[PDB]
């Protein structure tokens, strides 16, 4: 087995050893939290007046009425977009040419922010950064800048060019992800020294199946909340059996995970100037 | 391609 021991401080010295060149990273909403963006598990959506709660986030649904998730897009709209400690921890990943990939369930662009290149990520579920008109014949690319502002002045978004509906970039439930997602993952996995994934409850698929796409061997750090990717013992992750050789659960918050890994690796004084530099710059803008 | 579901 690749790690000395089923510990962050046994992930830590794999990862400062020859063996670990390429690192993958999972992330969902668990690491956007702390930047102001709820997720869906921690214990706010009757206003909608919808069929069923889930609605508000299903293609088909959408496609009939727009009205309640553009409504709701405005109210979840953060004042700023400061990524956190966990987005600058795969900043540092990248910068020490660690990273292979960033495979993100989230569509509020902190990745992009916090300096991860379009190469260096797989945004599964799309991403609010760009909008397209919905009609084929059309497809009209919109910024941010242009769709924000028609959320905030509560209009439907309509494309100048044919005044079809401007959708964001997300994928919503029932909507086919991106080629994007099933070609880097049968490619990426065939090399990778290990899997860390944070923030998500890996419930939502095709993205929870990729952490079975790993070599046997590779090494899986989840830093989370909650214990996630476990088999159900009813319907993956072994951290406690006896048979358990290369998954580690670190439990707690994503930035403060994060802080701990960065500690052991020499990284904590490099990953606290990024973060401060960043965010002062923000500030600034 | 295979759809979001879950
Ligand atoms: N920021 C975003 O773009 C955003 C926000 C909400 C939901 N979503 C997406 O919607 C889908 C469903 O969302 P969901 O929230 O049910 O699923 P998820 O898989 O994203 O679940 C989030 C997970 O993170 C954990 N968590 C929350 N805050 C944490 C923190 N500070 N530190 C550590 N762990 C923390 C939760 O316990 C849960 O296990 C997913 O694809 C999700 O990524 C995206
Ligand atoms: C699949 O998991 C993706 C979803 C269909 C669930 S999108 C979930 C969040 C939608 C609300 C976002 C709130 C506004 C964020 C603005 C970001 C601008 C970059
Ligand atoms: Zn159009």
């Amino acid at each position: 087995r690749l790690l000395d021991e089923l510990t962050l401080e046994g992930v830590a010295r794999y990862m400062q050893s020859e063996r670990c060149r390429r690192v993958i990273c999972l992330v969902g909403a668990g690491i956007s939290t702390s930047a102001g963006i709820p997720d869906f598990r921690s214990p706010n959506l009757e206003k909608y007046h919808l069929p069923y709660p889930e609605a508000i986030f299903e293609i088909s649904y959408f496609k009939k009425h727009p009205e309640p998730f553009f409504a709701l897009a405005k109210e979840l709209y953060p004042g700023q977009f400061k990524p956190t400690i966990c987005h600058y921890f795969m900043r540092l990943l990248k910068d020490k040419g660690l990273l292979l990939r960033c495979y993100t369930q989230n569509i509020d662009t902190l990745e992009r922010i916090a300096g991860l290149e379009q190469e260096d990520l797989v945004e599964a579920h799309g991403t609010f950064y760009t909008s397209h008109c919905v009609s084929a014949s059309c497809r009209h690319e919109y910024p941010l800048s242009w769709m924000k502002e028609k959320i905030f002045s509560e209009v439907t978004p309509k494309c100048e060019d044919c005044q079809s509906l401007v959708k964001p970039d997300i994928v919503f439930f029932g909507e086919s992800l991106p080629a994007r997602f099933f070609s880097c993952m049968q490619s990426d996995f065939l090399k990778v020294d290990l899997l860390l994934v944070m923030g998500t409850s890996l419930q939502v698929q095709p993205f929870a199946s990729l952490i079975s796409k790993a070599p046997l061997s590779t090494p899986r750090l989840l830093i989370n909340k909650e214990k996630a990717g476990q088999s159900d013992p009813f319907l993956g992750m072994d951290f406690d059996s006896k048979k358990a050789y290369r998954d580690v659960a670190w439990l707690g918050e994503c930035d403060q995970g994060c802080l701990a890994l960065a500690e052991l690796l020499g990284w904590k004084k490099e990953l606290e100037d990024l973060v401060r530099r960043e965010h002062a710059s923000i500030d600034a803008q | 391609l295979p759809k979001k579901y879950g």
